[PDB]
DNA sequence: CCCTCCCCTAC
DNA sequence: AATGGTAGGGGAGGG
């Protein structure tokens, strides 16, 4: 898996963007993703919490 | 009843003692009296390789006496076991039993008469 | 091609009313009608791989009687006698069932010539052709007839034994799996069914031209009402006996009337022998490999028997008895009665095409004195030393390393002595001159002020370095398709199909031998899913999965049409499942005949209508659910069948063939796992569970090759695939007889069940030679014979139709020979006076002059191919791993298929055809000839080698001190010899040599193997022994080929002896993995006479099933359990401790005394026995929490800042084997989870599979931290670090 | 101490 | 409801 995903425990969305892109990230954190959905089933990262 | 398989073997040795009775009526050419009735009252079973060899043997065996035994279920019911060849374990397992070897039994009809098994014992 | 191909996969035969394209008419009556006539429905598959409904019409069964007539009829005495014995057996028959007319259970009656083949028959013979309606009665009719019950003598039943299938097959030439050939056959309604999509979708350009080509729809396609379509396929096809040109291509001989063969005038006898070959020839040809070829030997034979003499006097004696007084010498010529008028009758085989439908240099010194040459060379000394008396090389024999183990005591066994000394330097002997030792006596006297230097040499600077530098575009295939079922049982209960629902199915259809390439995934999950449930549930099982289609239901009704419908579409040919008994297939057909009240068996079927009663022996055997149309199989029972694993469970079938390991989760894990409102890490996990599953069930089928190997059976033997694994071997030889048996107007006998049981006994029995118990160092030279009975019936002409009669008792009156009483001609012998062969048990057999028999045709043609099988696997070395044992398991099943034609014979249980005398004389002329060729081997002096074991065929010779080189040559010379001295067919090969080689009992042996010359690494080779038996442990199985390992490579007792004290104390201490203890044996619950008699497998059985009653073993299914220690006197049958409840019982301990005697004592002894040494004394040879004797804190000495670091050294290395153990369990339920963070570290801990050594470690480590030993540390650290 | 039943293997 | 024979050995329970 070279794309990072989102999970709460309801469902699972694939996430874009390049600022999510230039971020390390390990399994079992929370952030509050912003952003606007894209065209398929993927949200875009515009802001993060 | 079902054939199963217990009752094929003890169906299989009747069929073997009446093919015997059937062939030892057939052979009359034997003297009555002389070598006709010299392993009389005895079993023999013929285990592993002998020199004479069997279906051979037991023609001689048959016509001049006693029965033939193919399989060894009962050690009770065997006088006499004919083996050329024993291993350790089976000569232990088959301590105090009268082996002897297949000589015996050619011997006994060439001289006519029953001949005791302590001359030609298979231990030494 | 030009003609319409259709491989025939299925075949099933049922009754229908008569129409136009069935015959309404028979030739005996014509008069009278048929209430009902078989039709035989043919599933089979286009070459564009499009599947097709083949209906045969026409098709009758029947059997031949003996005929009351004579030859000198008019043609038309015979006909009225026809019809009457017809009339007879008819109205007997159906007053047997509880004139008229409407026949319905006999169709005809004729009289046809045949040779009868159960005997030596020559001239013509009449029979009569009894043409049956109902198949499904013929074994009724037959034993009726035997009994005399409709004719008042008991007329004897000819050729009933066959089936209807297969007698159809052989008098068509039809072969299981294998195209069909017709010329025109009649279209049904609909030229392409769509049930729902199939006539769209399977759409294609060549069945468009295939149908324009051979239909014109105006002819062959047939009208709806009459004839509507009963299959569920795309295209029905109705076809007749003249349409089918797959006859007409047989060779039908007819030299068995008389002596044609002996008079001269006038290989490939199986025909489907040749595409094998072809095959073969084509696979090997890919490989750049050179031609066939295969140099014969002249052979130098005589071969008298053992009572030749009197066999030859009894023969003369019955020539005299059974001989013409004077008169005219009988000759080959006039034997016969010529202008017998025989022409008028029919053949069996010309007689098929009637009642059809038929349609419309350094100095010595200044003086110096130089003695005499010596006497020997350095050739030359190890043949003189060799003809003195002493072994040519003297083999170490097992010594000690140290003289400690010697014991001072004498080694011997059931009276033979034993000499075991040690290499050690206290034990050697001092060196003697002419025969004298030579010591001192006095004492010592040493000096004062004395040297002395070391005398071991120190290890060299090259050792110390080298050691630091290392360290088609053709259907020709079987749609396949495989099933799997997930179940949410309530608590830890099991799956039941009375109270628990299927929740998720997984499908998976073979893509490899899958054609059309129609628009599927190949791949697909159905999950039922209410609207009531929890919502965005399809949307995250989507997601999760992303790849594979998910189809969600509203209920388990309509979840299962679905179901049966894309079963419709795909129509595959096999329907899968590791265990479709309990689950998979078996479990949704209990649901839907339980609680949904729906027969899912027909819908499944391929026939929508026309469809009985449960088969025990399909449930014990394999494939006990039977679908119309489709085969089948128990996938593991066909693992258990090919490899010889010891659990034949899936995820330990998968670790042992495609070396995969799965995690195994109970099935409330699973449960609990697939509720509502869980996390997707859950859900990822179950449903990656189930495809891991079914793709590696779909591998393991794919890599053991039982598809291809089976359908190549089928297409060699010729019944369908069906009864390649479901009926035994007697299907095939029958087959395999009638085939060939059918090109000669062959009859074949049927005898009953009455008749097989008063046969005759089986008196000779093939040759097992008692072995020597001992150690044999030096080489062992064993020699089997190939194919030895084939090659004694292709030589000695040993088969039904050759035989003459028993030596003795011949009369011209009556004779019995195996199952039927005969009459022999008036002069047969005295013209047969020298083409006869007479058997070692006394039984006479034409010469192949005289008679060339089928049987010897047959097995010279399976040889054949058995041979050139043989040559390719050896002509390959390396190259191709998987090539070598598929080779290597065609070979094996080509000779399982030769022994299951010579066991046709001796019968005497469950035997159709069998013959006493025929098998008797086989096994006796083996014996001979082994005996013949021991005495040829003992007779020779250039080699004093003594056989000291002998198999049926096998022959082990002994070579002491013959280096092992010349041994080579020494065996090939013998191998030669042997072959020559016998005849033609028979051929002995040299196969390996056993350099170390223990010989222990008749069928047990383990040794070391030698293959060839150039092998360097032996091969460990082991029989009958307890490390190739599964009754036991694979502790014990270890420990046995180590200590045989070290025996023979370093005859050194006293390593074994430290070795075999080091595993008694790892088991008396409990340091043992706890998985190699566990017994594998199968149970069968329903062939117990008592429970007192049960095996230690069936009271963990019984006791699992008093718990739960779905956990049922299936028939001969392995359980596992293990023996906990126990009161003494305690029974072993009381404790059988199961490994579920051993590993979770708090406080069971293994019996390690129990195992250690009765698991090791007996066979180690029985294995060193033979040596002079018992393993017992070995064996019995072996409050404080550290090691002062006796001691709160339970510690005498303090020494805080060493029993503190040995602590935290053992917490430390305990912790650190707990984390690795927990890291490689999260790696391997990454396969399912696809996630390394948490939520996966729970999934890992919940795995319990039994089949992995990881889990039993695990328990243990957790086990080990939770003890109380644990705690008691924990307090003693807390106490020392109090101050 | 030997027989019977069950398990397993070799041909 | 179907089953191809032969042989041989070992271990547990009851004599
Ligand atoms: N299940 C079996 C195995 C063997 N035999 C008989 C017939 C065989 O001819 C003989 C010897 O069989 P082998 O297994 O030693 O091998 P083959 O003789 O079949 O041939 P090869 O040695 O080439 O493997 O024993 C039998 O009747 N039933
Ligand atoms: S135990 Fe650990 S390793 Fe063995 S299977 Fe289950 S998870 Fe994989
Ligand atoms: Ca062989």
């Amino acid at each position: 898996s070279d794309e990072i995903m989102l999970e709460d425990e309801s469902g699972r969305v694939l996430l874009v963007g390049d600022f999510i892109r230039s971020t390390p990230f390990i399994t079992g954190v929370v952030v509050g993703i912003l952003g606007m959905e894209a065209e398929a089933g993927t949200f875009q990262v515009l802001d993060i919490c | 009843t079902v054939y199963t398989r217990e009752a094929y073997f003890h169906e299989k040795a009747h069929g073997q003692t009446l093919q015997d009775q059937i062939l030892k009526d057939q052979y009359k050419d034997q003297i009555s009296s002389q070598s006709s009735k010299i392993f009389k009252n005895c079993v023999i079973y013929i285990n592993g390789y002998t020199k004479p060899g069997r279906l051979q043997l037991h023609e001689m065996i048959v016509l001049h006496g006693g029965k033939f035994l193919h399989y060894l279920s009962s050690k009770k019911t065997v006088t006499h076991i004919v083996a050329s060849n024993l291993p350790l374990k089976k000569r232990i397992e088959f301590a105090n039993y009268k082996v002897v070897s297949p000589d015996w039994i050619v011997d006994s009809v060439k001289e006519a008469r029953l001949l005791p098994w302590q001359n030609y014992s298979l231990t030494s | 091609s030009d003609y319409f191909r259709i491989q025939l996969n299925n075949q099933d035969y049922y009754m229908s009313k008569p129409t136009f394209l069935d015959p309404s008419h028979g030739e005996s009556l014509p008069l009278n009608q048929f209430s009902q006539v078989p039709n035989i429905r043919v599933f089979g598959a286009l070459p564009t791989g499009h599947q097709v409904l083949c209906h045969v019409h026409g098709i009758l069964p029947y059997m031949f009687i003996k005929y009351d007539g004579q030859i000198t009829d008019t043609s038309t005495l015979r006909h009225q006698r026809c019809a009457q014995v017809h009339k007879t057996l008819e109205v007997k028959i159906r007053a047997s069932f509880k004139k008229l007319g409407n026949l319905n259970f006999v169709a005809d009656v004729s009289v046809v010539k045949g040779i009868p083949f159960y005997g030596y028959h020559v001239g013509w013979n009449l029979f009569y052709k009894i043409s049956l309606l109902n198949p499904s009665c013929l074994s009724r009719i037959s034993e009726l007839i035997r009994d005399g019950k409709i004719f008042g003598k008991k007329f004897e039943i000819y050729e009933s034994h066959i089936p209807y299938l297969l007698q159809w097959t052989a008098d068509f030439n039809l072969f299981g799996c294998s195209w069909i050939n017709v010329d025109r056959c009649y279209f049904r309604s609909p030229v392409l069914n769509s049930i729902l999509d199939i006539d769209k979708l399977t759409i294609n350009d060549d069945l468009q031209l295939l149908l324009d080509r051979f239909c014109d729809f105006k002819c062959n396609v047939l009208s709806r009402r009459d004839f509507p379509r009963v299959g569920n396929g795309l295209i029905e096809i109705d076809i007749l006996p003249q349409f089918i040109k797959n006859r007409e291509k047989l060779q039908h001989r007819d030299i068995h009337h008389d002596f044609l063969e002996k008079l001269g005038d006038i290989k490939p006898y199986v025909s489907s022998a040749r595409d094998m070959i072809n095959e073969l020839t084509m696979q090997r040809e890919e490989l750049s490999l050179k031609e066939y070829k295969e140099p014969p030997e002249t052979k130098r034979h005589v071969h008298q028997w053992q009572s030749s003499g009197e066999f030859e006097a009894f023969y003369k004696k019955a020539q005299h008895k059974t001989s013409t007084f004077d008169g005219q010498i009988p000759n080959f010529e006039n034997f016969i009665d010529k202008n017998q008028k025989f022409s008028a009758i029919n053949t069996p085989y010309e007689a098929l095409p009637q009642l059809w439908p038929r349609l419309p240099g350094l100095r010595y010194g200044k003086r110096a004195f130089v003695y005499g040459e010596p006497p020997f060379g350095y050739q030359d000394i190890l043949n003189k030393l060799e003809d003195e008396g002493f072994p040519k090389i003297d083999y170490k024999d097992p010594f000690f390393s140290n003289p400690v183990d010697l014991e001072n005591k004498p080694y011997a066994y059931a009276g033979k002595r034993f000499e075991i000394s040690s290499t050690h330097v206290s034990t050697r002997i001092p060196v003697q001159f002419g025969g004298e030792t030579v010591s001192v006596y006095n004492k010592p006297t040493f000096d004062m002020f004395s040297s002395w230097k070391y005398a071991l040499k120190p290890p060299t600077y090259d050792a110390v370095q080298k050691w630091y530098n290392k360290v088609s575009s053709v259907h020709d295939s079987l749609t396949h398709l495989t099933l799997e079922i997930h179940a949410n049982t309530r608590s830890d209960k099991i799956p039941d199909p009375a109270i628990d629902e299927v929740s998720m199915i997984i499908w998976c259809l073979e893509e490899e031998t899958f054609p059309l390439d129609l628009d599927i995934a190949y791949e697909g999950i159905m999950i039922v899913h209410k609207a009531s449930e929890d919502s965005t549930f399809p949307t995250k099982i989507q997601h999760c999965i992303n790849e594979i289609p998910v189809m969600f239901y509203e209920s388990e009704f309509e979840m299962f049409e679905a179901l049966t419908d894309l079963v419709l579409l795909l129509d595959p040919d096999i329907l899968s499942g590791f265990e479709i008994h309990n689950f998979s297939w078996g479990y949704i057909i209990e649901r839907c005949q339980k609680i949904h009240q729906f027969d899912i068996v027909r819908e499944l079927a391929r026939v929508k209508c026309q469809i009985k009663l449960s088969d025990t022996w399909g449930y014990a055997h394999s494939s006990g659910i039977m679908i119309t149309g489709r085969h089948m199989i128990n996938i593991w029972r066909a693992l258990r069948s090919d490899v010889n694993l010891t659990q034949y469970t899936i995820e330990s079938a998968a670790f042992n063939i495609l070396h995969k390991r799965l995690p195994h989760f109970s099935f409330e894990s699973l449960t609990n796992m697939w509720n509502a409102k869980k996390s997707t890490t859950e859900l990822k996990t179950v449903l990656n569970y189930w495809l891991s599953r079914a793709q590696i069930n779909i591998q393991l089928l794919r890599k053991q090759d039982y598809i291809a190997r089976n359908i190549e059976q089928a297409r060699l033997i010729g019944i369908d695939f069906h009864s390649v694994y479901y009926r035994g071997s007697q299907f095939k030889v029958e087959s395999f007889l009638i085939r060939i048996c059918k090109s000669e107007s062959f009859i074949l006998l049927s005898p009953g069940k009455k008749d097989v049981r008063k046969q005759k006994a089986l008196e000779c029995v093939p040759l097992v030679m008692e072995p020597e118990s001992a150690f044999y160092k030096s080489p062992l030279i064993v020699l089997d014979f190939q194919s030895l009975y084939p090659s004694i019936m292709i030589g000695y002409n040993y088969c039904y139709s050759t035989m003459i009669g028993r030596v003795r008792e011949i009369n011209l009156t009556e004779n019995n020979l195996g199952v039927s009483k005969f009459s022999l001609p008036r002069n047969i012998l005295a013209l047969l006076k020298n083409d006869v062969t007479i058997a070692p048990n006394g039984v006479v057999y034409a010469k192949t002059s005289v008679r060339k028999s089928t049987l010897s045709k047959m097995l010279t043609d399976i040889l054949d191919v058995r041979v050139m099988i043989k040559k390719t696997m050896n002509e390959i070395g390396d190259d191709n791993t998987t090539l070598k044992r598929l080779l290597n398991n065609k070979q094996l099943a080509l000779k399982l298929l030769a022994n299951v034609t010579y066991g046709y014979t001796s019968a005497s249980f469950s035997g159709r055809m069998p013959c006493s005398d025929l098998a008797d004389s086989i096994v006796q002329t083996g014996r001979e000839t082994l005996e013949k060729a021991i005495d040829i081997i003992e007779k020779d002096e250039t080699w004093n080698a003594k056989v000291v074991y002998g198999d049926t065929d096998s022959l082990f010779v002994y070579l002491p001190g013959k280096t092992a080189i010349e041994a080579f040559s020494i065996g090939h010379a013998m191998a030669e010899r042997v072959t020559q001295n016998n005849p033609k067919p028979i051929f002995l090969k040299f196969e390996k040599v056993y350099h170390p080689s223990i010989l222990i009992s008749k069928k047990r042996y383990v040794g070391f193997s030698y293959e060839s010359p150039s092998q360097t690494l032996p091969i460990f080779d082991a029989k009958g022994i307890e490390t190739v038996r599964r009754d036991g442990i694979p502790a014990q199985q270890k420990i046995i080929e180590k200590c045989i390992r070290l025996l023979f490579q370093t005859k050194d007792l006293s390593k074994i002896k430290k070795y075999l004290q080091n595993e008694f104390f790892k088991i008396q201490i409990g340091k043992v993995s706890a998985q190699d203890f566990c017994f594998a044996k199968e149970v069968k619950l329903g062939a117990y006479k008592s429970e007192k008699t049960a095996p230690a497998g069936a009271v963990v059985v019984k006791r699992r099933i008093n718990e739960d009653h779905r956990a049922e073993p299936q028939y001969k299914e392995r359980i596992p359990y293990l023996v906990v220690k126990g009161k003494q006197g305690q029974l072993l049958r009381e404790r059988c401790v199961s490994p579920e409840e051993f590993l979770e019982g708090e406080n069971l301990e293994l019996d390690s005394e129990y195992y250690i005697n009765k698991i090791l004592i007996p066979p180690l002894d029985r294995l060193f026995n033979l040596i002079g040494i018992n393993v017992g004394n070995w064996a019995q040879e072996i409050c404080g929490e550290e090691l002062k004797i006796c001691s709160l804190c339970d510690d005498c000495l303090e020494k805080r800042s060493t029993t503190t670091l040995s602590f935290l050294i053992k917490k430390l290395k305990r912790q650190k084997e707990y984390q690795t153990l927990k890291t490689v369990c999260r790696t391997c339920s990454y396969r399912y989870t696809s996630d390394a963070g948490i939520e996966n570290d729970h999934i890992a801990s919940k795995c319990n599979s039994y089949d992995c050594p990881v889990f039993y470690s695990r328990v243990k480590a957790e086990r080990y931290l939770r003890d109380n030993q644990s705690v008691q540390r924990e307090e003693a650290l807390i106490s020392l670090n109090d101050w």
